[PDB]
């Protein structure tokens, strides 16, 4: 019951400013210091400051001092990161965690979920979903396979959840491909028991927060 | 700033085998006054946030395996997994605490090597529904296999195509330690309709010849 | 010499 979640991936114009929140739960919000982290796209972790979440005081990593501000709402146990006059280089995930609580008997480290932030000049659009949907040619063995092709979307990330979540064994969402067209593509996947297709329900849930998309596609056989 | 570097950026080691990583830091993170080492050590898998393993540079995180084990001292530092497992596939980041501003290391990917298998290969003719927009997809799914090299060649009417296909592979797995991977021919409506036959051929190290999987448009 | 404001978390 003690976890840290953000708020969802968001799109962003060059220029501009994006707030990311940190919703705390399961112990004393005020005891512990906020730190945010940034994470670019293949690369290492970028620590960006922190926050006491009692005193509300920061420090600020120099890299960031001039457009980073970090805040906390004691009532909603809550802590903000905002960072403006955004460029394309700042996209990256930006995770807020309690790092390294060390005290003489316990050590206490909890990271949130991440929030991706994609700062771009392009135009945002929401994907196309297809059933791929099990047939002959996708079954052997025993095993079928089906899923769901998530196609022509902007920016990252898509997420998809098989029957919201209640199905997760042999699930493969593969990484976006960058079509010419300078949209995402990408394909999610599972295997299944050819002889349950007359008798299970495979939905996959798509979701796109940065264009508010949201598609359940139920994938039947042929 | 204290400068992290790890060693190396990558490896590859066996079920069961000892996997090491290293990691220099610019300056000693050894505080005199108490002799200790403000340095630990995270764990990321896959789309997951880091998760903490070592502090003091040698102290395991409640929950950590025992198999996990840190050492080092002053300037220089190493990760120890004693017997990998299966899980255990992810990026490990260096990570100092004793000035500002908190640095990370470039972080080490660590592969398992398991044995050899061969992949599974599916293929998905393109939806009615896409075909009403005016685009076909054609996916062939490669599931299950190590190692991660492998060959997708399409053929449309036993010709061989170049430059209209993408192809994607997964990270590895968690449980079986293998990558999928999936090969995505992209054709308009009216190109999909001059063709018959449509077909993905294999190759892979556990694979003695290619294997095919093909469908006959309408079918 | 330490800096002890690096991470408040740090006892």
């Amino acid at each position: 019951q003690v976890q840290l979640v953000q708020s969802g991936a968001e799109v962003k114009k060059p220029g501009a400013s994006v707030k990311v929140s940190c919703k705390a739960s399961g112990y004393t919000f005020t005891s512990y210091a906020i730190h945010w982290v940034r994470q670019a796209p293949g690369q290492r972790l970028e620590w960006m400051g922190w926050i006491k979440a009692g005193n509300g005081n920061t420090r600020y990593s120099q890299k960031f001092q001039d457009r980073v501000t970090i805040t906390r709402d004691t009532s909603t146990t809550t802590a903000y990161m905002e960072l403006s006059s955004l460029r394309s280089e700042d996209t990256a995930v930006y995770y807020c965690a309690l790092l390294t609580v060390l005290t003489p008997d316990d050590a206490f480290d909890i990271w949130g979920q991440g929030t991706m932030v994609t700062v771009s000049s392009a135009s945002t659009k929401g994907p196309s979903v297809f059933p791929l949907a099990p047939s002959s040619k996708s079954t052997s063995g025993g095993t079928a396979a089906l899923g769901c092709l998530v196609k022509d979307y902007f920016p990252e990330p898509v997420t998809v959840s098989w029957n919201s979540g209640a199905l997760t064994s042999g699930v493969h969402t593969f990484p976006a491909v960058l079509q010419s067209s300078g949209l995402y593509s990408l394909s999610s996947v599972v295997t299944v028991p050819s002889s349950s297709l007359g008798t299970q329900t495979y939905i996959c849930n798509v979701n796109h927060k940065p264009s508010n998309t949201k598609v359940d596609k139920k994938v039947e056989p042929k | 700033d204290i400068v992290m570097t790890q060693s190396p950026d990558s490896l590859a080691v066996s079920l069961g085998e000892r996997a090491t990583i290293n990691c220099k830091s610019s300056q000693s993170v050894l505080y005199s006054s108490n002799n200790k080492n403000y340095l630990a050590w995270y764990q990321q898998k896959p789309g997951q946030p880091p998760n903490l393993l070592i502090y003091w540079a040698s102290t395991r995180q409640s929950g950590v395996p025992d198999r996990f084990s840190g050492s080092g001292s002053g300037t220089d530092f190493t990760l120890t997994i004693s017997s990998l497992q299966a899980e255990d596939v992810a990026v490990y980041y260096c990570h100092q605490y004793y000035s500002s501003p908190l640095t990370f290391g470039g972080g080490t990917k660590v592969e398992i090597k398991r044995t050899v298998a061969a992949p599974s290969v599916f293929i998905f003719p393109p939806s009615d529904e896409q075909l009403k927009s005016g685009t076909a997809s054609v996916v062939c799914l490669l599931n299950n296999f190590y190692p991660r090299e492998a060959k997708v060649q399409w053929k449309v009417d036993n010709a061989l195509q170049s430059g209209n296909s993408q192809e994607s592979v997964t990270e590895q797995d968690s449980k079986d330690s293998t990558y999928s991977l999936s090969s995505t021919l992209t054709l308009s409506k009216a190109d999909y309709e001059k063709h018959k036959v449509y077909a993905c051929e294999v190759t892979h190290q556990g694979l003695s010849s290619p294997v095919t999987k093909s469908f006959n448009r309408g079918e | 010499n330490v800096d002890p404001n690096a991470n408040p978390n740090v006892d």
